[PDB]
């Protein structure tokens, strides 16, 4: 059993009426990679302007 | 209690000692007897016929 902050978070052998649980088939939380945003060729400032607007 | 055992510590260091002249006190004053430091002797000779000063 795991105890609360008042108990200083102690983990001790025991039992309780509730229980922390974890997915048996966890999902990856990796950040998806999206399709690239293509900016037309141009001057540096123009490209930045198109990006930030 | 939470994090009991992480007791606060009070550290003393960097001691320095000034001096207060106005705090002066003295005990019994002892004065010694007069002691002869030095002596010079001489002769004043008058072989004339009148007193000389």
């Amino acid at each position: 059993v795991i105890m609360g902050p008042g108990y200083n978070g102690e983990i001790k052998p025991g039992t309780a009426s509730n229980t922390w649980c974890y997915p048996t088939n966890p999902v990856t939380g990796e950040i998806p990679t999206l399709s690239a945003l293509d900016i037309p060729d141009g001057d540096e400032v123009d490209v930045q302007w198109r990006l930030v607007h | 209690g939470y994090r009991c055992g992480d007791k606060t510590a009070i550290k003393v260091s960097n001691f320095a000692y000034n001096l207060d002249p106005d705090s002066f006190k003295h005990g019994d004053v002892t004065q010694s007897d007069r002691q002869l430091v030095k002596t010079v002797v001489g002769w004043a000779v008058n072989d004339s016929d009148t007193p000389q000063s």
